[PDB]
């Protein structure tokens, strides 16, 4: 059931690059989602 | 003079008894670690990694 859990964050990862206040203010998407995904796995794999 | 056969025999009961213990201790002696306790010293090291 850890199942490589690490693919299911970097699901929400990828799912959040995207832009999301429109209007006037253009941007406020994070950019460090990848590399904190990628650090969360890290650690779950240890744990594993 | 029977009795005393019967007597060698007995020693020889324990004898057989004390060779299998130290046989069987010699084994797991030299054998000092498995394998799966060398995977668990290779899983931790890998954790460190």
């Amino acid at each position: 059931i850890t199942s490589g859990l690490k693919g299911l964050h970097m699901a929400a990862a990828a799912l959040e690059m995207v832009p999301n206040i429109y209007g006037f203010a253009v941007g406020g998407t994070r950019y460090g989602a990848i590399a904190n995904a990628i650090a969360i796995g890290g650690g779950i794999a240890a744990e594993g | 003079i029977e009795e005393i056969d019967a007597e060698k025999t007995v020693l020889e009961k324990s004898k057989a008894g004390a060779k299998s213990r130290f046989d069987n201790y010699s084994k797991l002696y030299d054998e000092d670690v498995n394998a799966g306790e060398r995977q668990a010293l290779d899983m931790r090291i890998a954790s460190q990694s």
